[PDB]
């Protein structure tokens, strides 16, 4: 029951409260519990571990650090890989998400905003 | 017409397509052999529009007011046919295909509608100030239709908000249940005076009816009826 | 049944400079932009070949309704010619039905509504696009 | 001006009023997006804000105030990071960060201090490379949403350069978004901070489990990536916004100039009937 | 010699639309622009002054033989006429070489090909 968020520099991944979470500090693995002291730590490329009722979910984390308050827990990861919600097999949301933001953003829009640059630009002299 | 004038009543005259009678007399100065005039038109195009559109006057005994329809040839007003129909005219309405797009049958475009006597000499002081204050309301929500198009409605800031939701609800006010078509639409006709029309839009723009929303405007009178309307 | 694509054509005009920009677009935008090319497509047609106003009817209504969303742009008019088969040779019955009662006030209420759901269900169901 | 030519202008400035509505529109909704990741990032910016707070107030020692926190003395080497659109359009705004970075380096170089630059998009790139100053580490063809790992190129780079102590000060130019009609370039202090203002800096005593220097020497590169990535969201967010308000200025201006050549088109038009009618006269007599 | 020209002076013309906006074009598109302004400044021709038809070829020659590619355009004037004067001192044998044989149905022969590459090479090498 502590208020975990696993921010990252892109997006946030959660928000939710946990029971226990497994932190691989890089002395060494940690776990935390609701009451934990305070705490701030730096993690190394491995896995963490988060205790939901029961249910482990094994979010791979690359590297980042860890701001553990008695109330809230927050942890700062730079990178996250393995997860059982998505993981490699049944993963959705990372799916096709590049194109998610490509074809509106990246892919074919860079095209689409050269189009319009290419059109104008022929037209800007054909009205000189 | 004349007859009716000359007995002290009032007459209206409503000429369809005016720039038709206008072509009439290109073409029967054309066979006449008379030399062309601007545009191919008649040499006495200022004489002909004169002969017409001067008998239509204000005179003791009564009074002659007609309401002519115009068509602009290719949309060039400065065409001498428009122009000389213009040089003899003192309000001129635009019936907008957009307005009447929306269920609203009065559909005149206030932006587009102006007229020579909306001034304070005549008209009256509260009369033109209201006037003026609907004119730019209306034109700063024509302004920011864009806006709203393309960022929506968040973006637009405070002060200007309630200023495009009393131009939305002074739209729809400008429509009024008509004493011709209560068999059509089921609504009985409402004549409203001018004076009734200045003070209620007066009172609308000052602030009250601000808590209404758009509707309990639409095909109504005076302010009182949609107050009414709103309270039932 | 022509008012819906009356006016739908007229909000795909409303946005014809947004086609090339498709993909960079909202969703209603978008829907209204292949509507738009549907419809477009669906008024193509080829010379010396006049439908029969129970077949215009049927064909237009069929395009109203969401159910040639499915359908690529390019693949409308083959749809179209081929529905006409269908219905000339499969279900002569819903034809001569909305001929009957194209004359009545409230067209879409008399059972002929059905008779023409169910016959582009059945179409739509047999052949792919 | 024969009626005929100037249809020509008409439907070309038409074609251009059409085109850059549609540039317009699309700008908002990229504007849109790019607001959202702005406000996305927001939580892992604010969250080292405070922690640099705390962390800062502990480590007030001047010997232990070393790396990349460390305030030099004797300033004489200074680098700075430029953000610009990849691509133009976006109206004054590339030029005001040019000027705003171009009028930076004459104080920098006034006072003695030499000076190199860093730069994001092809446009700050490009005029750096004209005027001289040619760019140590550059980083183009970022997209409309870039990850923080695409920065890492060039972030990487600055912050060696000042533990090596080539640099001994950095800055940032981006174009901050005051406004969606307004956006003024901005200029930030990259160099490490002692605690920003006040964010719990009070009863806190984080038990810093690899060391307290540890922390502190593993935090401060991320923070300052933090930054530098925060401004290049920011400064996309704005090349959007500028963008639409060019467009929108373009097409108004595109607007009243098919009106003002629909204006002397029907003129040319109204002569043409004018010479026809006199010739026919004439020739008929 | 003039059918290299044409189509250059041709290209050039199509790519000044991209010219007058684009900055960001590769250096082939550049180096074409360039080449397109080289020759643009080698038909700004004086008054009262005619080139007669073998310093033209030369000039011509010269030009679409990417010898001039060098030469910066706003003395490209002053190039043709410093050649010019070049030929009719230095070498007036080219300049009755190329005139003796303009007719021939393939004028760059190896023949007028030497002696005139050799020219311009030293006009290059001595001037600039």
């Amino acid at each position: 029951p502590i208020h975990l968020e696993i921010v990252t520099a892109e997006r946030v991944i959660l928000s939710d409260d946990v029971d226990m979470i497994s932190a691989p500090t890089k002395d060494g693995r940690v776990g935390i519990l609701p009451r934990h002291a305070p705490l701030m730590t730096i993690l190394e490329p491995g896995e963490l571990d988060i205790i939901k009722n029961g249910e482990r979910t094994p979010f791979a984390v690359s590297g980042g650090f860890m701001e553990v308050l008695p109330h809230r827990v927050t942890i700062l990861a730079d990178t996250v890989e393995r997860a059982d919600e998505i993981d490699e097999a049944r993963a959705e949301q990372a799916r096709a998400e590049a194109e998610a933001r490509r074809r509106e953003a990246q892919s074919e829009r860079d095209m689409a905003l050269a189009e319009a640059k290419l059109r104008k630009e022929m037209v800007r002299l054909r009205v000189a | 017409a004349e007859y009716f004038r000359d007995e002290g009543r009032d007459i209206l005259l409503f000429i369809d397509n005016i720039f038709r009678f206008v072509q009439a007399g290109s073409e029967v100065s054309s066979l006449l052999g008379r030399m062309p005039s601007q545009v191919g038109y008649q040499p006495t195009l200022g004489t002909e529009m004169g002969e017409l559109q001067e008998r239509i006057t204000s005179t003791k005994r009564g009074s002659i007011t007609s309401m002519q329809a115009v068509y602009v040839p290719a949309d060039d007003y400065t065409d001498p046919a428009p122009a000389t129909v213009f040089s003899h005219l003192d309000a001129t309405i635009s019936l907008e295909r957009s307005i009447a797009e929306r269920a609203i049958f009065p559909a005149v475009d206030p932006l587009a509608s102006t007229s020579r006597i909306l001034d304070p000499n005549i008209v009256g002081e509260e009369h033109y100030r209201v006037a003026q204050e609907v004119k730019r309301v209306l034109q700063r929500y024509k302004d920011l239709k864009d806006i709203i198009a393309i960022l929506g409605m968040e973006e637009l800031s405070d002060e200007d908000k309630l200023t495009v939701q009393r131009a939305r609800k002074i739209e729809l006010f400008f429509s009024q249940p008509f004493t011709v078509a209560q068999q059509f639409t089921g609504r009985p006709g409402k004549y409203v005076p001018v004076k009734k029309t200045v003070e209620s839009f007066a009172r609308l723009l000052n602030g009250e009816g601000d808590h209404i929303p758009e509707s309990f405007f639409y095909m109504q009178g005076d302010f009182d009826d949609v107050l009414a309307a709103y309270e039932a | 049944v022509a008012g819906k694509l009356k006016g739908e054509l007229a909000q795909f005009r409303d946005l014809a400079a947004f086609a090339q920009f498709a993909s960079d677009l909202d969703a209603t935008t978008k829907a209204q932009i292949e509507r738009g090319q549907r419809l477009q497509e669906l008024l193509k047609q080829p010379q010396y070949q006049p439908l029969p106003v129970e077949d215009q009817v049927a064909v237009l209504y069929a395009a109203t309704n969401n159910y040639l969303d499915d359908v690529p742009v390019p693949l409308i008019t083959k749809w179209r010619d081929d529905f006409l088969a269908f219905l000339r040779t499969a279900h002569p019955e819903v034809r001569k039905l909305i001929y009957d009662n194209r004359l009545d006030r409230k067209f879409p209420t008399p059972e002929v509504k059905e008779a023409l759901e169910a016959a582009i269900k059945e179409f739509k169901a047999t052949s792919n696009y | 001006p024969s009626s005929r030519e100037i249809k020509r202008r008409i439907r070309s400035v038409k074609n251009v009023a059409q085109i850059t509505r549609a540039m317009e529109m699309v700008s908002a909704s990229k504007m849109r997006r790019a607001q959202r990741n702005v406000l996305a990032t927001r939580p892992y910016a604010d969250r080292m804000r405070e922690v640099m707070a705390n962390l800062t107030a502990r480590v007030v020692g001047a010997a232990r105030r070393g790396t990349l926190l460390e305030k030099r003395e004797t300033v004489k080497s200074v680098a700075l990071l430029v953000v610009t659109p990849d691509r133009g359009l976006c109206g004054s705004l590339v030029a005001n960060v040019l000027r705003r970075a171009g009028r930076f380096i004459t104080e920098q170089r006034a006072m003695g201090r030499t000076v190199d630059v860093y730069t994001f998009g092809r446009k700050g790139r490009d005029f750096f490379l004209r005027t001289g100053f040619a760019p140590a580490g550059e980083a183009t063809r970022l997209g409309d949403a870039p990850k923080l790992e695409a920065i890492l190129g060039v972030a990487i780079s600055a912050i060696n350069g000042f533990q090596s102590g080539k640099y001994d000060e950095l800055y940032i130019i981006y174009s901050e978004f005051i406004n969606t009609l307004v956006q003024r370039p901005a200029i930030k202090q990259l160099l490490p901070v002692e605690s920003p203002d006040i964010s719990t800096t009070t009863n806190v005593d984080y038990t810093y489990e690899p060391g307290e220097e540890e922390v502190l020497n593993s935090i401060l590169p991320r923070y300052v990536e933090t930054q530098i990535y925060q401004a290049v969201l920011e400064s996309i967010a704005s090349e959007h916004s500028a963008r639409m308000v060019a467009m929108r200025n373009a097409t108004n201006n595109a607007k009243d100039l098919v009106r003002d050549l629909t204006l002397s088109f029907n003129k040319a038009r109204q002569a043409a009937i004018t010479k026809e009618v006199s010739e026919i006269a004439s020739g008929a007599a």
